[PDB]
């Protein structure tokens, strides 16, 4: 598993937090939104096999290829 | 598949048996008494005869 570094090395950058839409456009209701955000709260404190599993599906062969190719370029540059 | 194919190579992994006995098992040799013979090295190097 991967975890976040210590405070002085934590490179923060401002995120444009999205305006909240109506519950029907998310999980369905306020109760369900709260329930599901709690469910997925567990996954925010690390990066591991479940995250990698999801990344794999959502990117497919083409997404993985381009990410690998680009990571190689980051490494070449560094 | 073509795009990911660029980043691939063959994995050289194969399957075999835990133990493979030799094609021919070593033949058991019977013990035969023979006297001390001092001539068995005469043909090795510059030998000398009795």
């Amino acid at each position: 598993r991967f975890v976040r570094t210590v405070l002085p090395f934590s490179q923060e950058f401002q995120r444009d937090k999205q305006p909240n839409a109506q519950p029907q456009y998310l999980h369905g209701s306020k109760a369900l939104n709260l329930a599901y955000s709690s469910i997925y709260g567990s996954y925010r404190n690390f990066v591991g096999p479940p995250h990698f599993q999801v990344i794999c599906r959502l990117l497919g062969y083409q997404g993985i290829a381009v990410v690998m190719e680009e990571l190689l370029k980051v490494v070449k540059s560094l | 598949r073509r795009e990911i194919g660029i980043l691939t190579t063959n994995k050289n992994t194969s399957r075999t048996h835990k133990i493979i006995a030799p094609a021919n098992l070593e033949r058991p040799v019977r013990y035969i008494r023979k006297p001390i013979d001092y001539t068995i090295l005469d043909d090795i190097g510059h030998g000398v005869k009795v």
